[PDB]
């Protein structure tokens, strides 16, 4: 059998800070591979937490960088604008297809030479007449219907969370990197050997607020669409903001990134937050002139 | 907040507790976090 | 004011008188609502906070339209001037004195209602980067190490 | 209009094109420039003189175009009166384009208002000026001194109204001075700088200021700053509206707005 030992000790942990303070409820965030079925040679039995349906755990959430379009589609993405007619290079509504269409549930990459080919694979079970289960896009639908277990790639009657209402999503964590591009890796953030470090693999150089505005409003907006705003509306926390960065003024927003943050040594696009400049000359044209 | 205890505690268990310890020091929070991203702890192959 | 010459005229003369023209100059940046009052000053881009709280709490007024309070600049007046949707910052008996009669011009940052993308999302991390004293409201002083 | 493009490129296709015009008056001239009349999409478009000039000048509103339509006059279509009058001043046309061929597919070529007018003794010409260039001219956005309670009952200046407006008819008309009835000797002097729409005639409701309110025998005789558009006859209904100098102690004392006004009396 597959008990693993943290998910065991969470539910213990989750108990006695229960015991501490009644008011605090507690969420473990988790991959959005995680949230459903990480998939696996005899782990493929769902990765949802018998945790997360226990009562102990009082919420459900997720550390989500899950890409809402994969910017290595080369022509096919936000290079798609001439061909097809697209309006703009950074384009709200074609991101937000791609991940409500099913981004990475059938827009995986098999390889890293379909990476590197700028192509996406489509992944679909319908073995057991269900659909690929372990979609890393679904949330609002992994809320809606109560996800079985795979064991061993056999299918299992028993559902993780198997009432489907569960207790409710919550966006822990998101946004696009501080980079150009980045649609593709949205889980980047500077620092050394590790795995947040790395770029995205084609990303431009130069900074873009405009990519996290591609992020962050549109996902929020997507979030409506979805039919059930499982996640936390309310508490839908984008990855960064401070106080010491860049200090001119305190991580002052209207600012691509750096400042004086030279003494403390900084790079950051996403603690500031840009303004958009196109719907506020429209708003004025309606009231000003 | 200093803990004597056992030291062997220290480690994450303590850390969560600390924290809420903390929190039950300024009164109450409204919600808490256990991990960001545990992922590969998460995924601890076991064998019953 | 002025100063004595002691034995050989007034040794009485010397006096310690403030600086006048304390005044609640008020300036309105523009019209409409603002918000993001910031890195404010007559002569540079910041005075210490911790040191000067202004006046009564560095007193603003957003922009409101429908109305807006007078604290004892249009009051003393009375009926007749009452801003609307006006936003002005104002600075009310706190003439520091170092400069004369004129006052330098002072160069407030504020935004313009916009941020759409901003307005739009509810929350950001808190404090990614957390130092030895990370969150802490008050200035904590240092002892040098 | 998708159909006519492929009618285009058939080659089949007759133009049937109609000059629909809503005035401020909101009344509509089909104007169609085919020569037996076709009713579009509801609208009925008569075949009155179609107007047809020199070239099209279409730029996608980086620059706004003035279309100078020449039309020959049609007393049924417009009435020289009503245009010094301005009623048709002001103009909205929107020229729809449709195929004598095809009934069904009727596209706007184009939104156009009508600007500058030149008018002949039997001829008339217009120049259909695009939507930026009226969006074009500067407000400006001025704030200084008197208050901007202005005209009563803006949102912005959120006047009381109510009791200070008043129902009254023209004893006599003498143009700008004409005398008026059923005005309190109270209400003028109040009604200085106020308006004075006509519900009566084809004015309206619509009303030259009234420049000076002195109240006189017969009834206040109010002096208009300009002579009303058309003949007013006596007796003619009319609404009398109150003058806000917008001195600050005149709005003061009027209505007492503090929550709204735009007043700087004290710099």
């Amino acid at each position: 059998g597959r008990r693993y030992p943290f998910v065991d000790a969470l539910r213990d942990l989750a108990q006695d800070v229960d015991t501490i303070l009644p008011t605090a409820k507690i969420s473990y965030a988790a991959d959005w591979s995680e949230y459903h079925s990480h998939q696996d040679a005899g782990d493929l039995t769902f990765h949802l937490d018998p945790l997360w349906a226990d009562p102990a755990i009082d919420f459900v959430g997720i550390d989500n960088y899950l890409p809402l379009s994969d910017w290595r589609q080369g022509a096919d993405h936000l290079d798609y604008d001439a061909t097809s007619g697209r309006t703009t290079p950074y384009d709200l509504d074609y991101l937000k297809s791609n991940i409500e269409g099913g981004e990475y549930w059938d827009w995986f990459y098999a390889s890293q030479e379909d990476r590197d080919t700028q192509t996406r694979t489509p992944i679909s079970d319908g073995s057991y007449g269900e659909p690929w289960v372990f979609r890393q896009k679904a949330i609002r639908d992994w809320h809606a219907n109560a996800h079985h277990n795979r064991t061993a790639g056999v299918r299992a009657t028993t559902s993780t969370g198997w009432v489907p209402g569960s207790k409710p999503v919550w966006f822990t964590e998101y946004g696009c990197p501080a980079v150009d591009l980045g649609a593709n890796r949205p889980n980047v953030f500077a620092a050394a050997s590790s795995s947040e470090s790395a770029l995205p693999w084609y990303s431009s150089g130069l900074r873009d607020d405009f990519m996290q505005r591609q992020y962050l409003r549109a996902m929020a907006e997507w979030w409506t669409a979805n039919g059930a705003p499982a996640v936390d509306l309310a508490n839908c926390q984008a990855w960064a903001w401070d106080a010491r960065p860049f200090p001119e003024f305190p991580l002052r927003p209207a600012t691509w990134s750096d400042g004086p943050d030279w003494r403390l040594g900084h790079w950051l696009n996403g603690r500031a937050g840009a303004a958009p400049a196109a719907e506020a000359i429209t708003r004025r044209a309606i009231t000003r002139h | 907040l200093t803990c004597p205890g056992a030291p062997g505690d220290a480690g994450l268990r303590r850390f969560i507790l600390h924290l809420a310890k903390l929190a039950d020091i300024a009164g109450g929070v409204d919600a808490f976090l256990v991990g960001t991203e545990f992922r590969g702890l998460s995924q601890a192959w076991e064998p019953q | 004011t002025s100063t004595r010459v002691g034995s050989g005229k007034s040794s009485q003369k010397v006096k310690s008188t403030n600086f006048d023209y304390a005044a609640s100059f008020a300036v309105s940046l523009g019209e409409g609502p603002l918000n993001g009052i910031g890195r404010i000053f007559l002569d540079g881009q910041v005075r210490d906070l911790s040191e000067m709280i202004s006046e009564n709490r560095v007193r603003f007024y957003p922009g409101t339209e429908d109305q807006e309070p007078d604290p004892l600049i249009e009051a003393i007046e009375g009926a007749a001037p009452a801003f609307r949707g006006t936003a002005y910052l104002v600075f009310e008996r706190l003439f520091l004195s170092d400069f004369g009669n004129r006052v330098p011009q002072v160069r407030v940052e504020v935004f313009g209602q916009s941020g759409e993308m901003e307005k739009g999302v509810t929350g950001v991390c808190v404090i990614p980067g957390s130092t030895e004293f990370g969150y802490m409201p008050a200035p904590v002083r240092q002892q040098s190490l | 209009m998708t159909d006519y493009t492929d009618h285009l490129a058939t080659g089949c296709t007759t133009l049937a094109r109609c000059y629909i015009l809503t005035r401020r008056d909101g009344v509509v001239m089909g104007f169609t420039d085919h020569d037996r009349d076709i009713d579009l999409d509801g609208t009925r478009c008569a075949a009155g003189a179609a107007l047809d000039a020199s070239t099209a000048a279409r730029s996608l509103g980086i620059t706004p175009d003035d279309m100078d339509a020449g039309g020959a006059l049609s007393a049924d279509a417009i009435t020289e009166a009503d245009l010094r009058a301005g009623r048709y001043d002001g103009a909205q046309v929107e020229v729809w384009e449709v195929n004598w061929t095809d009934p069904a597919v009727r596209g706007r070529l184009g939104v156009y208002t009508i600007g500058q007018v030149e008018r002949g003794p039997l001829a008339f010409r217009a120049e259909l000026r695009t939507r930026p260039a009226l969006w074009n001219r500067p407000e400006g956005r001025i704030h200084t001194a008197l208050c901007d309670v202005d005209r009563l009952g803006d949102h912005r200046c959120k006047l009381a109204l109510g009791p200070w407006q008043s129902a009254a008819t023209v004893i006599e008309a003498d143009g700008a001075d004409l005398i008026v009835s059923g005005l309190d000797e109270t209400a003028s002097n109040i009604f200085d700088r106020g308006v004075l729409d006509w519900t009566g005639g084809a004015n309206a409701g619509t009303g030259s200021d009234i420049r000076v309110a002195r109240p006189v025998a017969g009834g206040v005789r109010v002096s208009l700053w300009s002579a009303p558009p058309f003949p007013i006859t006596a007796g003619d209904t009319a609404n009398a509206t109150v003058g806000c100098d917008r001195t600050a102690d005149t709005c003061r004392n009027r209505f007492d707005n503090l929550a709204n006004f735009r007043g700087f009396p004290l710099m």
